């Protein structure tokens, strides 16, 4: 019981990393002539949920 | 040449020197290691040929446990390792102790240190004693200090910054015999000590500030301010027209403090700081740093100090009652502080006869234990006779009637 | 630079140590060999205030373990921390004290306080600014009793001006096991009160209490009560060690609760103690702490300061906290009540606060309180002395060993005066 | 232009201080995470006999 | 800013007030483990009026639950809500009242009532600024009537300054399961008097007039009756919770309505109450819950005001609605009447609007009058006590727990004066 408890914490945070991966690679993958630059509503604000390094 | 060697004694004078000595490190360029990355830092600073810039100050304690923390904090390599002074055991909360018996073990290395200091200085303003009532070297050996400094370094400026007994709350029991004995063998020796208490800078924290629940840190960093604008005109009047303009008669040299805006950055968004609206705020009883009220007494002297860009009523003797002084650079913020970032600030100093609600209360509790003879035994064995609470309290008698007949 | 030298006596003297100790190394991060496995600097800082280290990082306590007898050296040497003692400091003789006081003060114990001042002079030796002492004893038995009050008053004849604190373990009238425990403990008293600087009260029927109603133990035995002394004991030594905003020593807090030389039994009392069904209700704050440490179902002493006034209190926080809202809780809990603080009095409540916390805790905090409700705890002896000795029912054991019968009457009205000297500011 | 960038450093160091508040309080709430774990694993408050066990054997006990 | 600390007293009181918490933490959201899961900030932001703070956003109700048999305090910690209580408030005794009022006043109440008012103040010196506390009991009990009179004869000497409400379930005129009901409730009510501020009267048979006739319930139950007690508990105190167009505090009602000290019994109701069937045609406009507050059906007490007279009438509305719409019904109902209200007082309504309704309503409302018709209660309740008294029945289980005859004499003399106090302000 432990054990599946402890796997299904893992799953969930391999979940976590890939999906922040693919978001990372998209914001590097843009550059100086994509279609999609839209000068947003508020940059440089902070979530409510935040954690630190 | 326009130096100032700082005394910091005590528990309460060692933790306001470190947020002292940050600020008067970041308002000039120095890391905190000792290096610049100009020679206005003189009057704080020395410059070995080393590159390295060594302040003036001698911190003093006779408990080894608060200047541990300064040796091995981030500010390690600023401090020269004999200019912090620690002995073995403290004076705990007994006069007797830090003034007869354990204050004469350092009496000596302090003032051999401090000679030291001052040799090289070439045109010395005067001397800063930072210390609190309450304690035992606060006020046993810095009354000690005063008194040997006195015969030793002439008719020179001794300043104090003082943290006088609140009045309605403190952490001891034994606060009023220190705090009488202290200001009956300081009233000769001092030219100028400005009061301020932790209560009232704990209602501006909770008021003007939004902090509730403070530390001493956000209080040390507001002594901190005050006393840069106190001595800013010597970076960018004096330490000695204070004594002249502030204390009329040689014994009541006790004036007040005041910081205008001590206003926090959600709220500096929404007002403007005219220097009309700085003016009144420093005149306000609730933005004095000494839980009194000046309506209920007479104004004695002023001094405004504005630093950057039918109440109010006056003794009998004397009309004019105002100093002003002028300075052009604004006040520095630091990170992690909670001050707003502003372009205007005055800072008064106020000699008033409202005090004498304090003295009278300080009287009252000095007699509501010693009518009894609680605690005395403390007293009487460190080496000290039992003679001397009688003339303490016969002294400050005088002097509250001292505060009435000027008034009158 | 400011070391204590721990003393320890009888049988409750020597198991109340092996768990302050216990407690002192988890403290510093002492495993039962003697190295420091640690995750701080602050931990090892200054460990030389409880331990003397010796070759190869080994730290060995600063204690000194008496007894009468030596059954319960062996219960000691045998339990987890048994092996970080130093063999030498074990003193024991071979005939035991056997409830009695007089054997414990002339006869047996007079016989071995020249073997143990002789050991308490090499740990006096190895400090550069010793602070003071401590003992641990039972005012109910015959060892802790006779011997443990015959080395206080051969350690004050020559450390006269140093701090001899006692953690003494009065006897109580309900948990009684001894027929013969009020001829000790009026015999005792009369030897603490002009040779200790401090004498904390502890009474067993209140550390039942406290193991019974809030902390709802199933089965305390005696291993979960001196769990609860040693977490005062080492809440009182806690600004010798670690930094704080507002520090105190031993001496500081002699001098604010002693206004008179002979006022100095106080009732301790420990804050967050709290249950398991309890600890997700409980909001962990400092108005919290504030509200159980004033609880008069929490002190360690068999006595309800709702009885008389309190002349002075102590208040020793630990962690990181705030001093406005440390010090605007003293202020009030003094000003609603009157008439239980005495008016000569202004203010009478000392804090200090620490800033490095128990381990496993956030924050916690002490109460050193001197109250003139602690005259009833000599009262119910008084009351047990005078009902056996009208008659003279077990005399003959006592008068056999070289004592008097007049010094059962010096060591009646010499805690009749206590009682009546108690009394005078319980009113004006 | 002076008083705008003053207002503007106001209202930045307003938001870093708004964060600097929320990011202490979660840190309030870990520690009395670990604070409660702690007491309830501790065996003061578990009674596990196992603390009764003796280094001299497992068939003695510690009274 | 305004905290209320909940009492609760007997089984009565328990089963009452397990379901009123059940009502309010589903008015603010709050799971059964007690933390906050909702979709508002007006749910959360007067929170602070019941709800203390504990760890981890996690909130426990003010309430100090007593009783004196620990059967009923079990059921209460075993039902959906049961877990969310602090467990220390949880007070019981171990031997019962035995539904006799000098038992629970003199003799095991007055052991336990030192006992409660430790808790009691822990939870009234922790608020900031503490509006009024409240009880919630029965006057045929033994633990609810005789205790719980002995608590506010007590926290009024020391609390004279604050709110004292009260919510009486006053013995029924027609069913009565209990021969020694009127000696209960004939010195009971004379407590009541000198002590409280206000005290609303609920009979168990105007509630079961309301669940057969009205609600069309094919088996009501005492949790489809203490679903109407709480359903007016939470419209009393919503104002200070809530914001709304205009505010009615727990001050504001009881500055109105009761004009002469001695003369606080009120009469609740409460307006949409209707069947599932009947639903489809109901359940339209504001006129149809000044049409149903006023109704003579559906007073929560068994006495009619049609045989007195309105002293002063309170309404406190729920829903977002019109400041209109409410002011002009009660212009309407003030004016068709001329003998249903005092003649001195020209203005006998108070109105409260409050924004947030009910759970599951879109909009409500909720009733309190005052009436020289509840004279009536006391008119009976002493017409089956001096029958009893008379011939001496059940003298001796009251006057062997230390009681006198001369008790009985005054108590009953003791209303019957404000039965003639009310029957004076009948004719002006
Ligand atoms: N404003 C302010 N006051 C402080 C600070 N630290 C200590 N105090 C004051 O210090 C007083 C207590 O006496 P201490 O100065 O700490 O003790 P001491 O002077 O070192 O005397 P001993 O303890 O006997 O060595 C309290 O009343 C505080 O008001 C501080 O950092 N800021
Ligand atoms: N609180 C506490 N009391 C103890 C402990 N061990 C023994 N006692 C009490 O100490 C008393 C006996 O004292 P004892 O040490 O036997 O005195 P001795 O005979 O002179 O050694 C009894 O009342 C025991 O209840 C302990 O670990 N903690
Ligand atoms: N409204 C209501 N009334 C009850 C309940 N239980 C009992 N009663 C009434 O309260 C009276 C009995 O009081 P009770 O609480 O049982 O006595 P106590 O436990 O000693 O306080 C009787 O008149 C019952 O009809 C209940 O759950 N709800
Ligand atoms: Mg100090």
């Amino acid at each position: 019981f432990l054990l599946q408890e402890a796997r299904q914490r893992l799953n969930s945070d391999h979940r976590g990393k890939m999906e922040t991966l693919d978001i990372d690679r998209g914001c590097l993958s843009l550059n100086l002539t994509s279609p999609n630059i839209s000068l947003k509503i508020n940059p440089t604000r902070v979530p409510n949920g935040s954690t630190s390094l | 040449m326009r130096e100032c060697i700082s005394v910091h004694v005590g528990q309460a004078g060692v933790q306001i020197g470190n947020a002292c000595w940050e600020l008067y490190c970041l308002e000039h360029g120095i890391q905190p290691d000792g290096q610049m990355p100009d020679d206005s830092f003189n009057t704080f600073f020395s410059e070995t040929g080393a590159g390295k810039h060594v302040p003036r100050a001698v911190f003093v304690d006779l408990e080894p446990t608060v200047i541990d923390e300064v040796r091995t904090g981030t500010y390690r390599q600023l401090f020269h390792p004999e200019q912090l002074i620690t002995g073995k055991e403290d004076a705990a909360n007994n006069y007797a102790r830090g003034h007869y018996t354990i204050g004469k073990e350092l009496i000596d290395l302090v003032l051999d240190r401090i000679r030291k200091l001052a040799d090289q200085c070439t045109g010395l303003q005067g001397f800063l004693i930072f210390h609190s009532f309450g304690g035992g070297t606060g006020s046993g050996f810095t009354s000690l200090l005063m008194e040997r400094l006195s015969v030793d370094y002439g008719k020179k400026s001794k300043l104090e910054f003082s943290i006088y007994p609140a009045p309605q709350v403190s952490t001891a029991v034994v606060e009023p015999y220190n705090s009488i004995l202290t200001t009956h063998t300081t009233l000769e020796h001092s030219d100028c000590a400005f009061m301020v208490d932790n209560e009232a800078i704990y209602d501006i924290c909770r008021r003007n500030l939004d902090i509730e629940r403070p530390t001493y840190t956000n209080l040390n960093r507001l002594i901190g301010q005050i006393v840069s604008s106190i001595t800013a005109s010597l970076r960018f009047v004096d330490l000695t027209e204070f004594q002249t303009n502030l204390v009329p008669y040689p014994r009541i040299h006790f004036p007040l403090a005041t910081y205008a805006p001590v206003i926090s950055a959600e709220k500096a968004y929404h007002e403007q700081l005219s220097v009309a609206e700085i003016t009144n705020a420093c005149f306000e009883p609730a933005n004095q740093m000494v839980k009194c009220d000046p309506r209920h007494g007479k104004y004695m002297a002023c001094c405004l100090l504005y630093r950057g860009d039918r109440t109010i009523q006056f003794v009998d003797w004397c009309p004019t009652g105002f100093k002003v002084g002028i300075n052009y650079q604004p006040p520095t913020v630091v990170p992690g502080g909670d001050l707003a970032k502003v372009q205007r600030a005055v800072c008064m100093l106020s000699n008033t006869t409202a005090i004498a609600e304090a003295w009278a209360r300080l009287d009252h509790k000095f007699d509501l234990m010693y009518a009894k003879r609680a605690f005395v035994h403390w007293y009487v064995g460190e080496g000290m006779e039992e003679g001397e609470f009688s003339e303490a309290r016969e002294d400050m008698a005088a002097l509250e009637k001292d505060y009435e007949e000027v008034g009158m | 630079m400011r070391e204590i030298v721990h003393l320890q006596a009888g049988q409750c003297g020597n198991q109340i140590g092996a768990k302050f100790w216990e407690v002192i190394s988890d403290e510093h991060g002492i495993d039962p060999t003697g190295t420091y496995h640690g995750d701080s600097d602050l931990q090892l800082e200054r460990i030389n205030v409880y331990y003397n280290e010796a070759t190869g990082g080994k730290y060995v306590p600063r204690a000194v373990l008496v007894d009468l007898e030596p059954g319960t050296m062996d219960s000691v040497r045998s339990g987890p921390f048994g092996q970080i003692f130093r063999p030498d400091n074990f003193v024991f003789g071979q005939s035991g004290a056997g409830n009695n006081w007089a054997k414990g003060h002339y006869t047996e114990g007079a016989e071995l306080v020249d073997s143990v001042l002789d050991v308490v002079r090499k740990e006096a030796e190895s400090c550069d600014c010793l602070q003071g002492f401590q003992l641990t004893h039972s005012l109910g038995g015959g060892t802790g009793s006779g011997m443990g009050t015959l080395l206080i008053s051969k350690i004050r004849e020559e450390y006269p001006d140093r701090i001899m604190n006692t953690f003494s373990v009065v006897p109580s009238p309900k948990v009684s096991d001894t027929v013969v425990e009020p001829y000790n403990a009026t015999l005792s008293v009369h030897q603490l009160v002009e040779n200790t600087d401090e004498t904390y009260c502890i009474d067993n029927e209140a550390l039942y209490d406290i193991c019974f109603r809030t902390l709802k133990l199933t089965t305390p035995t005696y291993g979960d009560l001196n769990h609860l002394v040693s977490a005062t004991m080492s809440g009182v030594t806690t600004c010798l060690r670690f930094p704080g905003q507002l520090n105190a020593d031993l001496r500081k807090l002699a001098v604010n609760m002693v206004p008179f030389p002979r006022l100095h039994f106080f009732m301790p009392g420990f804050a967050p103690l709290t249950s398991r069904g309890s600890q997700q209700y409980r909001a962990l704050t400092v108005p919290e702490l504030t509200q159980q440490m004033f609880d008069a179902k929490n002190m360690m002493a068999a006595c309800d300061p709702r009885h008389g006034r309190y002349l002075t209190v102590a208040a020793v926080f630990r962690g990181r906290m705030s001093m406005k809202e440390v010090d605007e809780q003293m202020l009030n809990v003094q000003n609603k009540n009157s008439s239980y603080f005495v008016e000569w009095i202004p203010n009478n409540v000392k804090t200090a606060v620490c800033d490095i916390p128990p381990r496993g805790l956030k924050m916690s905090a002490t109460f050193i309180g001197n109250s003139t409700a602690i005259q009833e705890l000599f009262k119910r002896i008084s009351e047990q002395f005078t009902a056996m000795f009208r008659r003279k029912a077990f005399l003959h054991w006592y008068t056999g060993e070289g004592m008097d019968e007049m010094e059962f009457t010096e060591a009646e009205s010499n805690m009749n005066d206590l009682v009546s000297e108690y009394q005078q500011y319980q009113d004006a | 232009a002076v008083c705008a960038t003053v207002k503007e450093f106001n209202k930045n160091q307003a938001l870093e201080s708004a964060e600097k508040k929320i990011q202490e309080r979660k840190q309030e709430q870990e520690d009395n995470l670990a604070e409660i774990s702690n007491m309830l694993r501790g065996d003061l408050l578990s009674e596990n006999p196992q603390q009764a066990a003796s280094s001299f054997g497992p068939h003695r006990v510690v009274p």
